[PDB]
Parts: structure tokens; C-alpha cells; sequence
């Protein structure tokens, strides 16, 4: 009738002779049905032969069903010690602190252990939340062969593939402590890695060695940062301080819960899976525990005690383990080494969710670095040169500078609008110049020219103006995405082939564009004719081109779609118009120069549709862009 | 003075530890006894782990053990009974030399770290297969593997043989030991066009094999079997297959000449050592010492690296495991029901014995190797069509528009007419069915093919895989893809992909009943009023994810979207919505279909559609030049000119 079950408990060090005995084991929620019977022993320094001897020890006859263990100790072997006693046991062991609760080597799943540390992947999840919360992107890790390497690599792997960040993996380091080295060769591959933050996995006493050899290399210092697991901290009593300073890793808080409340919830956890086995067949869990002789009959039933000893609640409290045996989210905190030897707590993090306290600079701009020099060119509706007053001596209002080489010209318009927000957004400063040869890009025989030629010449890193995209150049420069639709065109007074051919209709036609222009080169690139008959009505200048347009000697013009329609819209008269609907062929937009695969790249991107994203770009659309014709709409 | 340092050891038997002791003596006679002397201790195996442990801990480690040896006990209990002495040194690194375990979970160094061994591990038999099949030509093989360390480990060291060749996995099968019944997977087995197998298991578990595998007729001729050492012995000798190929480690049996050249190499091992400074001593017993003993990984790595190559047991040298090098086993067949020796191997090199080859069934001399395509698609109207086949009977006598009967075949796919979704038997017909069997007459292969069960043919989501019919390509649920696909480069470093059969970009459709250019400014001027719809997943969506330069333009499009493609018609044709897009080849035909809706502007996105390999298969290459041969004869025009109706319809204005 009366179900009284038998269970042990081990405690280690403590740092007494006289370690505090038998504190717990006071009655608690005694409605349990089955009341613990325990027996309490302490051993001072931990062995195997000790621990193996003293467990068997305890079991005789006593047939205890269940088994806790804690220790003062920073040993990371022991749980598997004992781990070993339970496979061959089939009696639970569990524990509460040090290197019981320190990870080990996948659990055989006939065996059953348990730890109050933290899951390996657990971990690893929360160093990569620490490094997301202060966004640092790029890290390598630094392993050793000690179990759970590759169940971490690829954990890590698994937590990172999912985020939408672009961050990098730059090297992974398997390194025998095996084989121990003269040759440094641990020193000969971490001397390889350039990364900022370092993941870093082994034996709390190998994290010494690789630790004095880093400080040999040089990678403890200014800038690179060290993330670690539970292993190396350990207890968190003793700190060589070959360690690094500013070195940051997880551990269990011994402040929240003191070791005896610990082990109330181990003992709660024996008991309870003891009553809810109990209520599923009303059967005893009691088996003989002598160690030396074959196991006792019906334990090999046990198997299915793990199975509802995986998850168990009280206080509510949940105790809930993974398949590994480790608990699935025990509460824990993210600690960092304060300067000289103090563990100082910097977060908490939960379930889920995590919580970190310092706001910034945790423990030459830090962000980002150099400076870039632009170059453009004077347009018609893109941008306008102007002269400063030369009393004021300097630039007014909207106007930037910028220089030719041949005096100080006045730059504003629409690029110099959309690179002034452009550099607001991204925050960085700039110098802007003039073009001398050939203003926008080109190409006479084998060379380029051009703004182009100074992107490429290095003399200029982004490129800025009216200019039109084509293939060519995407090719050679990484170019923005388009802020404004635009392209070829015409504009007249009021696929054809009328185009094709002048000759085919008796009186001579006429039709020009500006050379050296994009316009020009696709032109020739495919259709021959048009260009080698409008070589002749080629114009100096947009004005001049319009010169020609307004006073008569030529009928139609062609040019960009913005320019044009812009022109459209302010004319000292009425007399000009765009073609159709002005829907243009070879749909294009402005972008902007970049070096290659290699720049700022998508991050200018992002902060040039913000600027429609926010809907500046009509505002500045009707300042600048805006004509006051094609106003009988 | 001398100074006695001593070894230990757990051994099968009394008379082994004279041995033993007689080896070591034998050290210590023939190297200088005035600087060091070698002594040795021992202890028969104990009936549980525990027992030798504690052995260890107290009768060999008090004595301050500079390693240990051991050998597998005289009646094996479950397997890896030396586990325990590898943990038990392991926590002081001290060194530790199996005589008998040719167990592979010990290679790996991370779980025992003291570990090596005078015998290479099972998985090792590998070398001597890929040098196998090296001679013979047989790239195409089958592996077997029970379901743990052992065979995973076994299944590694072939594939990263492999791996310096092209990596081939021709098929891997798995199976967990301990199941009497196997045939389901060898049925799987049989398709897989390569005729070789060769299978690692245990005694036991390898009876179930040769007695699942006899059932389907797999031991006979054109097949070959090459398997390991424990497949050979015991129980499965008995069921055993004629012919088959075997594998014996030599002097795996013997403990003795492994002890003599084991202890001969920890003396050449120790003096080799004690010529280094800053020795300690090992910890003197167990109780008390919670340290390792730092001397110990470098009496492994000098261990490891010890040379001598003159031995009893032959060449020595240890690979980084701690696993043994260039080991010689003698290879083995089952001629007239009896074990005979064909050849034996040695080194890197095998050696040919002057017996007969046999192979199984009858051959004086026959080594002969290397059936079916899985063929996957989607529910698309011009190119397939999906009707369930009449009660049992098959396919309708329907016949096409020119007189001819319509071609059917009969295809597994997703059925929505049922409440649960069952893959369902239904038969399909279609343009790439004909131009599929088209092949099957001209290429040497059969084809079965079911349709995918996601009606997308497939995008990257969800770490997983892109989720439909591709992705089973990648999986291998079906090995080739026959179905209207774009060809894109986001896929193409994925898969292989053959030349396009039809030539075909995205376009639009709208009623004519009273949309400029690709870049429509009605497009570009978008309205809640005037919506224009697509399909999610769609490859047009990846075609908008994708690409920067219209990246704005997608979020419109992304809004309202239809699941299916008589779906996306049909809200046009409601007139729910007043545009649709979508690639020409599957919306042309519709607009032929019904002239109440048109086709508008000039196809752009221009791209083809093609048939899904990997890389990896050869086949592919065949399909193309096939494609290809197809094209030229006008083949595909009369099958468009089939399949595309043209009847009524016509430019609206």
C-alpha cells in the first residue's frame, strides 16, 4: 500500500569538510504519491574509481531507483562518468551543477543521463543572439575535437542559414588536443583568420592553451571579440586569467537558485516521473541496484520511465529535457569577464526570448571607413553649374562646389539633390568635381571616356549625372537602380521607317541627336543608317540642338525622355511638344557609377527608394522636373 | 640506476599474459637496460565493464601504466567490450592499444582520444573495394549498410574515397539492424540500373540478407556481391550466396603476434621518448588525481608516428584516427560452398592468387556490371492533361484534330477531389508524354511516371530544399523532370538542364471584347481599380524576387495572387480581373482556346523550356543531342502544330 521509493544524492567539494548535510529533503508537496526515502552521501575530490566504487556502494541492496550528483568541481568528464554507471546501471542519474550540468558526448539512448547545463544547440542559439543584439555580423569559430563539435558546427550552421542578415562564416578550426603540438600549429592556423568575433569551443582546460597561444598571435586584443560556451566558464569560481578580458559566455546564475534548491528540483523530478509512472501502471519503479551482478529483472521495462521522465513540471517550474538529456530551456545568463577576475552578469535570456542590459560600446569610424570622390557634368534638368557671386566669395543655399580642371563652379539641380539625401541617409561625406574629357562616357576606338574614365581610373568613385544606362557600362561599373523614368526620344512641332530611310520620301527629311551619347552609340550599335545619315544634323549643344529645332532648318529632335519632357513643359513658347504619349522606346532610367562588385553597393540601393518611399521624389519632381506647358492637359 | 617503468594490459587468457610478459622481456633485452627498463602487467578480462574498470583504475593504474593494451574477451558479450578501458585510460590521456577490435566506433578521435589499434576497423575494408573496383571498371555499384556508427562510418570512407572522383553515389541503401525482413528495400535495389553490391552488417543481420536477397533472385549472375569480413563468418556462412566476394583481415584471430610487435613498438615507442625532456610519470592510482597526465598525447603522437616497418604482424604505420595503415587482408570466395582463397591483398596493391575467379552462378571468368526513369510533372493545360483512368480499364481512343489516336500514359499525382488530398492513380496525356516516349523509342529507357504532389513545380523556401517537383529531382523521388519548365540560371547551378524543346517568354492576357509593351505605363501606373495577377511561386515571382531593377514593380503583382492556372484564366475570363501574366507557351494555346481573351505585346523574359536531370547523370547528355535531333527533323513543329489548335481566333481591331 504505502509506495516509498529509494533515492541518493551526492555532493562534492562545497568547499567543507563537513559539506552541509542533508539541508533538503524536507517534506514538500508530500501529496505526491510516492514519498522519497533518501540517503545522503558526500565524497571531497571526484575519481573514477571513487565515484564508480562509492555509486555501487550505495547500491548493495539498498535498490535505490534514482541518483543526483553535484559537485564543486570545474571537471568537464565526470558527467560522463557517471553516464557510463548509468548505461550500465539503467538507474537515472542527473545533476545539478559544475561539470555534471558541463556538456558531453551524445547520449546513448538506451542509457539515461541527465544535465541542468544547457543544450549545446541551445547555446549556440544564444551566442548568436548576443552577436545579433549587437549586430556584429562577420565571425569564425575556433573548435576543438571534444564531443558535440559538428553537433555545434552544425547547429550554428541551421541558426544561421534561416536569418535574412548577410552575415559571413569566414573559417571553422578542428584542432587535435591530441597529438599536443611543438609545432604551434595551432598557433599557425589562428594566426590565418582576420575575423572580429571568434566562437570558440573545447575543454575548460584546453581554452587555456589555446588562449596564451592566441595571446602569442595576438588575437585577444583591440577589436576582436571572444564568445564562449558553458564548458570553458565551467563553475565560474576560478578564472586563470590567461583568459582574455572582455571574453563573453553563458553560464547558470548560482544567485537566482542556490545549489539545495537545485537539487529539490532534482529530487522533485525523480518523484514526480515516479508518480505520473505510477498513475499510468500503478507500479512500483524500485529495482534492485547492485551494480556487479547482472541488472535486475523488469529494469529492462525502465525504458519507458525516460520516456515520461523527459518532461516534468512543478512549482511551476518547467524541468523539460531534449533527447539528449540536457533540459530544454533552463533559465540563463550572459556573463562577460568585468576587468581583473570578476564574472560580471551583462543579460538574462529565457525560452525564447533574451534581454541584455548595456546599451552601446559594449566593453578611423568604428562603422565604416574611407572617402569618395564624385564627378558629374552640367545638364539641362540633371545638373545645373552656376557662378557664385563673387562678393559672397562661397557657394549659397542648395549649391555644393564642385571644381574643373582647365576656378570653383556652383553645382545644384537633381543629382545634387538626391546625392545630398543620398549622403544624409547613409551618413558620409563626399567631394564633388567636374568632368574634363569627353563628359559623359566615350569610346573611340579601344578606350572609354569620360566621368567613366575616372571611375575606372580610380580618380572617382561613383559617378553621378543625367547619365543613361546601357549593357557596356553595367558591365564594366555596378550601376543604382533607375529614379526616373526616361530613355530616348523626340520632340517636334505640330517604327515608321519613315526614320529608316529620308530618301523614300521626295523631300529631304531631317532628324539629329547630340554625339558621343549613349543615344548615339546604341544607334549605331543597331540601326547603321540612321546614324550614318544624321551625322549630318549631329548639334553642338541641347540649346544649339534646340537652336536648330526652334528657328527652323530642321524638323525633328531627339534626345533623352526626362530632358525632353522637361523641356516639354518649359519652353519661351508653346512651340515644342514630345512624340505620342512621349512613351519611349528603350525604356530606361538614370542611375549612378560604382567601382565593381566590390563597394557600398546594395546599401546605396536601399536608400534611394526610401526617398520615393517617403514621396520626396514627387515633391522634387514638381520643383524641379515640373514645366509649365503641356498645360492644357 | 634503472628505472622501471611499466606497461599493462587485459588479455583472454593466462598463457597471453606470459606471452605478454615474454614480449616485453624480449624489449628490455634488446634495448638499453642500464638507462630504462620495461616492465609489464596484466589481467584476464572481467565479466562486466564495471569489474575491468575498476581493474584498471586499481590492478594496472596503481602500478603507474605508461599504456595499456587490449584484446577482445573469449566469449564476445554484445560488441566493443574493450568500450570502457578507452574512456577509462582516456580521462589521463593515457594511451591505449587494441589487439582484437577491428570495431569502428573507435576511430573516432573525439569520443576516444587515447585510442589506436594494430588491426584497421571494418570501415577500412573500403580501401580494398574502391581498389576492387579500380580494377574492374565498375564505377556503378550499390552499398548496404546496417544502421549505426559502424555502417554510417563505412558508408563515409567509400564516399570520401569516391569523393576524389567525381563523388558517386550511385544509390545508398539503409537499413537498422536487428529486422528479419528486408525485401521491400532490395525491390528498391533492383531498379537501380547498377548490377554490383556490395554490404556491410553484422553475422546475424547479413543471414536476413542473403535470405531477403536469395528470395528476389539477387544472387545470381550479372549481379556481384562484395562484403566484409564478419559477413563471411558465422551464421551467414551458412545462407550465404555462391560466388560472392569476401574479405579476412590476417592474424585478426591471434592476439600473440599482435602483443609481440604491439609491445615492440611501445618500447621503440618509449626509448624514441624518453630521448625528450619534461617526462612525467604517469598518475600512481586512481584515487587522489582529478588530472590528466600531459605527457600522454605526446606519447600518442610519437606512438603514432613510430615506424619500425619490420614486424610480426606486418607493415606498421598509424593514420590520424590511430587506426592502422597499409594492413593486408586475404580475400575470399565461396566456390562449391566453401571458402577458398582467390587472391590475397597487401598494401596499397591486391595480389592475385593463382585459383580461378569465380562470380555468382556460373562464370569461368565473368565480370559483368551496369533500368528505370521516375518521371515527374505538373498540372498544366497545353503541354499535360489529367482525366482518372475509366473505373479499371485505362486510357480513352480520343483522337486528335488530324486522325490520329491520342497517346496516353498513366501518371500518380495530387488529387483535390477528395476532402484529404490521397496521391491518386489518374491517367495523363500530353505534348511532352509523346515527345517523352518519342525518346523511350529512341533512347534504351523505360519510363513510370507520377506527378508531383505540390501542384508548384518548384521555389527555394522554408535549411529544406525548394519545395516541389524539382525538389524532388534533388531528391530523387523522381530522376528526371518532364513538364513545361523555364530554364533559369538561378536553377541551372543546381541542376543540368536540357536544350530547349520550345522557344517561349512571358506575356499577357486580357478580353478583347469593346496593355502597350512589357513595360506597360498602366502597369507602371498601377490601380487598386485595375488589378494585373500572377501566381505566387510562380518562376515570374522569382523572376521579380530576383531582379533589382523591377524590384518596385513586384510588390504590386504580389498582391491578389492565384493559386493554379485554369485559376489565373479564369478570373479573366469571370472577369474578376482584368489582366493576367503569364509565359506564352501555356497561355497562347488558351488564347486560341477561347478568342474571348487575347494575347498582348511582344514576349519578353524570352526563354525555353526544358527537360530536369542533374548533373551527375550522363544521360542528359543524350537528351539534348536527342532534343536536338528532334528539332531538325521538324518533329516538335508538328507537335506544337498538334497540341496548338489555331482554330478560331484572330488580331481583334
Amino acid at each position: 500500500k504505502h509506495p516509498n521509493m529509494d533515492i541518493a544524492v551526492i555532493l562534492v567539494g562545497t568547499t567543507e569538510e563537513v559539506a552541509i548535510k542533508d539541508v533538503h529533503e524536507k517534506d514538500d508537496f508530500h501529496h505526491l504519491p510516492v514519498t522519497p526515502r533518501v540517503e545522503l552521501v558526500t565524497m571531497q575530490e571526484s575519481d573514477p574509481k571513487s565515484i564508480i566504487t562509492r555509486i555501487c556502494d550505495l547500491m548493495s541492496d539498498k535498490k535505490v531507483q534514482g541518483v543526483v550528483f553535484g559537485d564543486d568541481t570545474d571537471q568537464e568528464a565526470i558527467a560522463q562518468i557517471l553516464d557510463f554507471i548509468s548505461v550500465q546501471t539503467l538507474t537515472p542519474i542527473l545533476g545539478i551543477h559544475g561539470g555534471s550540468s558541463m556538456i558531453m558526448a551524445d547520449k546513448e539512448e538506451a542509457s539515461m543521463f541527465f544535465q541542468f547545463g544547457p543544450s549545446i544547440e541551445q547555446q549556440a542559439s544564444v551566442m548568436l543572439n548576443i552577436m545579433e543584439e549587437y549586430d556584429w555580423y562577420i565571425f569564425s569559430i575556433v573548435t576543438t575535437y571534444f564531443p558535440g563539435y559538428q553537433d555545434f558546427e552544425n547547429k550554428v550552421r541551421s541558426t544561421i542559414e534561416n536569418s535574412f542578415v548577410g552575415w559571413e562564416l569566414e573559417e571553422v578550426i578542428h584542432l587535435d588536443m591530441s597529438l599536443d603540438d611543438i609545432d604551434s600549429k595551432i598557433q599557425n592556423q589562428l594566426k590565418k583568420l582576420q575575423s572580429p568575433v571568434i566562437l570558440l569551443y573545447c575543454t575548460k582546460e584546453e581554452a587555456t592553451y589555446i588562449f596564451e597561444v592566441a595571446h602569442s598571435v595576438g588575437l585577444t586584443g583591440y577589436g576582436f571579440t571572444w564568445i564562449v560556451p558553458s564548458l570553458v566558464a565551467g563553475d565560474t569560481d576560478t578564472v586563470p586569467d590567461e583568459f582574455p578580458t572582455g571574453l563573453i559566455s553563458v553560464s547558470y546564475d548560482e544567485w537566482d537558485y542556490d545549489l539545495p534548491a537545485r537539487v529539490r528540483d532534482g529530487i522533485a523530478i525523480i518523484t514526480t516521473a515516479a508518480s505520473t509512472m505510477l498513475s499510468e501502471h500503478n507500479s512500483i519503479p524500485q529495482s534492485k541496484s547492485s551494480c556487479n551482478n547482472i541488472q535486475e529483472s523488469r529494469v529492462y521495462e525502465a525504458h519507458m520511465l525516460k520516456r515520461y521522465l523527459i518532461n516534468v513540471t512543478f512549482e511551476g517550474r518547467d524541468l523539460s529535457f531534449s533527447e539528449d538529456g540536457y533540459q530544454m530551456h533552463p533559465k540563463l545568463v550572459i556573463i562577460l569577464l568585468n576587468q581583473e577576475r570578476k564574472w560580471e552578469r551583462v543579460g538574462k535570456y529565457k525560452d525564447r526570448s533574451l534581454k541584455m542590459w548595456p546599451v552601446f560600446d559594449l566593453y578611423s569610424e568604428e562603422h565604416k571607413d574611407e572617402h569618395l570622390s564624385i564627378v558629374t557634368l552640367e545638364e539641362a534638368p540633371f545638373v545645373i553649374v552656376e557662378d557664385v557671386d563673387p562678393l559672397s566669395g562661397t557657394c549659397m543655399r542648395n549649391t555644393v562646389p564642385c571644381r574643373k580642371q582647365i576656378i570653383k563652379r556652383c553645382c545644384k539641380g537633381f543629382c545634387i539633390d538626391i546625392l545630398k539625401k543620398i549622403a544624409k541617409t547613409v551618413k558620409f561625406t563626399y567631394d564633388l568635381y567636374l568632368v574634363t574629357n569627353g563628359k559623359h562616357g566615350k569610346k573611340i576606338n579601344g578606350v572609354w571616356n569620360g566621368m567613366i574614365g575616372e571611375v575606372v581610373t580610380k580618380r572617382a568613385y561613383m559617378a553621378v549625372g543625367s547619365l543613361t544606362i546601357n549593357e557596356e557600362r553595367s558591365e564594366v561599373v555596378d550601376f543604382s537602380v533607375p529614379f526616373i523614368e526616361t530613355g530616348i526620344s523626340v520632340m517636334v512641332s505640330r517604327s515608321d521607317k519613315k526614320f529608316q530611310r529620308p530618301n523614300d520620301f521626295s523631300p529631304a527629311f531631317r532628324f539629329g541627336t547630340v554625339p558621343n551619347g549613349s543615344t548615339e552609340r546604341n544607334i549605331r550599335n543597331n540601326y547603321l543608317e540612321m546614324h550614318s545619315y544624321m551625322v549630318k544634323f549631329n548639334q553642338r549643344s541641347v540649346q544649339d540642338a534646340l537652336l536648330s529645332l526652334k528657328s527652323g532648318k530642321l524638323d525633328a529632335f531627339i534626345y533623352d525622355a526626362a530632358v525632353l519632357n522637361y523641356m516639354a513643359g518649359r519652353d519661351e513658347g508653346c512651340k515644342l511638344v514630345t512624340i505620342g504619349s512621349g512613351k519611349v522606346f528603350a525604356t530606361t532610367g538614370y542611375g549612378i557609377a560604382i567601382q565593381k562588385d566590390s563597394g557600398w553597393k546594395r546599401q546605396v540601393d536601399l536608400a534611394i527608394l526610401q526617398l520615393f518611399g517617403d514621396g520626396e521624389m514627387e515633391e522634387l519632381e514638381a520643383l524641379w522636373l515640373t514645366g509649365i506647358c503641356h498645360n492644357e492637359k | 640506476d634503472p628505472k622501471i617503468v611499466n606497461i599493462g594490459a587485459v588479455l583472454s587468457t593466462k598463457k597471453h599474459e606470459q606471452i605478454f610478459r615474454e614480449a616485453v622481456n624480449q624489449a628490455n633485452f634488446f634495448h638499453f637496460t642500464r638507462k630504462i627498463q620495461l616492465n609489464a602487467t596484466s589481467v584476464t578480462h572481467r565479466p562486466n565493464a564495471i569489474q575491468m574498470a575498476l581493474s584498471v583504475c586499481e590492478d594496472l593504474i596503481s602500478s603507474q601504466v605508461y599504456a595499456i593494451l587490449v584484446s577482445h574477451p573469449p566469449a564476445p558479450t554484445d560488441h566493443l567490450t574493450p568500450t570502457p578501458i578507452s574512456y577509462t585510460a582516456g580521462f589521463y590521456r593515457i594511451p591505449v592499444i587494441g589487439l582484437t577490435t577491428r570495431m569502428s566506433i573507435y576511430s573516432d578521435k573525439s569520443i576516444h582520444l587515447s585510442f589506436l589499434r594494430t588491426v584497421p576497423p571494418y570501415s577500412h575494408q573500403a580501401l580494398v573495394w574502391f581498389e576492387m573496383m579500380r580494377l574492374f571498371n565498375w564505377n556503378h555499384v550499390i552499398l548496404i549498410v546496417s544502421d549505426d556508427h559502424e555502417g554510417r562510418a563505412a558508408q563515409k570512407k567509400l564516399e570520401t574515397l569516391l569523393e576524389e572522383k567525381e563523388s558517386k553515389a550511385d544509390k545508398v541503401l539503409q537499413f537498422e539492424p536487428g529486422t528479419k525482413n528486408l525485401t521491400a528495400l532490395l525491390l528498391e535495389a533492383k531498379e537501380l540500373e547498377a548490377r554490383v553490391i556490395i554490404l556491410s552488417a553484422s553475422e546475424d543481420d547479413a543471414t536476413a540478407v542473403y535470405k531477403s536477397a536469395a528470395m528476389l533472385d539477387m544472387t545470381g549472375a550479372g549481379y556481384v556481391w562484395l562484403v566484409g569480413e564478419r559477413e563471411i563468418s558465422g551464421s551467414a556462412l551458412r545462407y550465404a550466396p555462391d560466388g560472392i566476394i569476401g574479405l579476412q583481415l590476417i592474424n585478426g584471430k591471434n592476439e600473440s603476434a599482435h602483443i609481440s610487435d604491439a609491445v615492440a613498438v611501445v618500447a621503440q615507442a618509449i626509448h624514441e621518448l624518453f630521448e625528450m625532456e619534461q617526462i612525467t610519470d604517469p598518475p600512481r592510482g586512481c584515487v587522489g588525481n582529478t588530472n590528466i597526465w600531459k605527457t600522454g598525447p605526446l606519447f600518442k603522437r610519437v606512438l603514432m608516428s613510430s615506424k619500425y616497418p619490420d614486424g610480426v604482424t606486418g607493415r606498421i604505420e598509424f593514420n590520424e584516427d590511430g587506426d592502422r595503415k597499409f594492413a593486408q587482408y586475404s580475400i575470399m570466395n565461396l566456390q562449391n560452398r566453401k571458402l577458398v582463397q582467390v587472391g590475397i591483398f597487401d598494401g596499397s596493391y591486391i595480389i592475385q592468387n593463382d585459383r580461378k575467379i569465380i562470380w555468382p552462378g556460373g562464370e569461368t571468368e565473368r565480370p559483368q556490371g551496369y533500368t528505370r526513369l521516375k518521371i515527374v510533372t505538373i498540372h498544366q493545360e497545353p503541354f499535360v492533361y489529367v482525366r482518372p483512368t475509366t473505373s479499371d480499364g485505362t486510357c480513352r481512343e480520343e483522337y486528335t484534330i488530324n486522325g490520329d489516336p491520342i497517346k496516353k500514359v498513366i501518371c500518380n499525382g495530387p488529387d483535390e477531389t477528395i476532402p484529404g488530398r490521397p496521391t491518386v492513380p489518374q491517367c495523363c496525356y500530353g505534348f511532352c508524354v509523346d515527345l517523352l516516349i518519342k525518346l523511350a523509342r529512341e533512347m534504351d529507357f523505360t519510363y513510370e511516371v507520377h506527378l508531383v504532389a505540390d501542384g508548384k513545380f518548384g521555389t527555394q523556401e522554408r535549411a529544406a530544399a525548394w519545395n516541389g517537383m524539382m525538389g524532388e529531382l534533388l531528391s530523387g523521388q523522381a530522376d528526371m523532370i518532364v513538364a513545361p519548365l523555364t530554364i533559369n540560371n538561378e536553377r541551372a547551378q543546381y541542376i543540368e538542364f536540357s536544350k530547349p524543346f520550345k522557344y517561349q517568354g512571358l506575356t499577357i492576357l486580357v478580353k478583347k471584347e469593346i496593355i502597350t509593351g512589357i513595360n506597360d505605363p498602366r502597369l507602371r501606373n498601377p490601380s487598386d481599380k485595375f488589378i494585373y495577377a500572377t501566381v505566387k511561386q510562380s518562376s515570374v515571382d522569382i523572376y521579380f524576387r530576383r531582379q533589382v531593377e523591377l524590384s518596385t514593380m513586384y510588390r504590386h503583382m504580389e498582391k491578389h495572387n492565384y493559386e493554379s492556372a485554369a485559376e489565373a484564366i479564369q478570373a479573366v475570363r469571370d472577369n474578376k480581373l482584368h489582366a493576367f501574366i503569364w509565359d506564352s507557351a501555356v497561355l497562347e494555346f488558351e488564347a486560341s482556346q477561347k478568342c474571348d481573351l487575347v494575347t498582348t505585346g511582344e514576349l519578353f523574359f524570352r526563354s525555353g523550356f526544358g527537360i530536369g536531370m542533374r548533373k551527375d547523370s550522363p544521360w542528359k547528355q543524350e537528351v539534348s543531342l536527342n532534343i536536338l535531333k528532334s528539332h531538325e527533323n521538324g518533329f516538335m513543329e508538328e507537335l506544337d502544330k498538334t497540341w496548338v489548335r489555331y482554330q478560331e481566333c484572330d488580331s481583334r481591331s
